[PDB]
């Protein structure tokens, strides 16, 4: 079954809707993944069932401006549902999408300023 | 893109202000520095400033560091990590999972429980992930 997710990415939307979200490494081990994903680098890109949980982070704390991103997808992890009680980091409700998120599966992309205020026009990714 | 930001530090003792450039370029690279009295001290490339920022401290084994990232308690998410080239992370709590509240950047201004390795920051977490 395919759901929309949202990631916060402050890349340009003319690079990932050409190349999509790529992982840093082939690490498929979920618990490895949610204790330290850089060690070692994990095989997913995280992505939120909330889009409210992206905006911190694509705004690094309030510092910069941002993009949220929106996908549907039918291949990714629900981190809570497999992880349980020890799901670290619950209320972000994570969904990992292992091996990425092909560009043809991202929606679109939508400016997010250092305040917190989503603009209000959202740029459409051509490939749908 | 560039992105400056002024820090204090402790140097051998001394109380000092030093200045972070954070670099990133295409294709994930994340390059940070640090500045004291103009000359560059060290510098560190990865894939998040958490990691630069591990590095960097490493690298720089008579410095305590007053920045949130230096805080024995705080580690990223796989989250905030990834969507935020991990300037975003949480402090976190024995038995406690992380909330939004709980969410630092990790070069915002700290001066309790820093004076830590990296590697203890690292133990701490694992301590911490076997708590839940």
């Amino acid at each position: 079954d395919y759901i929309i997710t949202y990631r916060g990415d402050t890349r340009s939307f003319t690079e990932i809707f050409d190349k999509g979200f790529e992982t840093l490494g082939p690490s498929k081990d979920l618990y490895k993944h949610a204790l330290d994903n850089r060690a070692p680098p994990s095989d997913f890109v995280s992505t939120t069932i909330d889009p409210t949980k992206t905006i911190s982070f694509a705004t690094k704390y309030g510092q910069k401006s941002g993009y949220m991103y929106t996908m549907k997808t039918n291949h990714g992890i629900d981190v809570n549902k497999a992880l349980g009680a020890r799901s670290p980091f619950a209320a972000e409700a994570e969904i990992a999408m292992p091996g990425g998120v092909r560009a043809e599966d991202i929606l679109g992309a939508r400016a997010v300023n250092a305040d917190g205020e989503m603009w209000d026009y959202t740029i459409l990714n051509p490939k749908r | 893109d560039v992105d400056k930001r002024k820090i204090k530090i402790i140097l051998n003792g001394e109380m000092e202000e030093a200045e972070l450039h954070m670099i990133t370029s295409p294709n994930r690279h994340c390059c940070l520095k640090i500045f004291h009295n103009n000359n560059q001290l060290a510098e560190s490339n990865d894939t998040d400033y958490f990691s630069c920022f591990a590095d960097l401290r490493n690298q720089l084994k008579n410095i305590i560091f007053l920045c949130k990232g230096a805080k024995i308690n705080v580690y990223p998410s796989a989250m905030s990590r990834d969507m935020s080239d991990g300037i975003v992370a949480y402090e976190t709590t024995l038995g406690q999972p992380g909330l939004p509240e709980n969410q630092v950047h990790i070069f915002d201004f700290e001066d309790k429980y820093v004076d830590i390795t990296p590697e203890e920051q690292r133990k701490f977490h694992s301590q911490w992930f076997e708590s839940l």
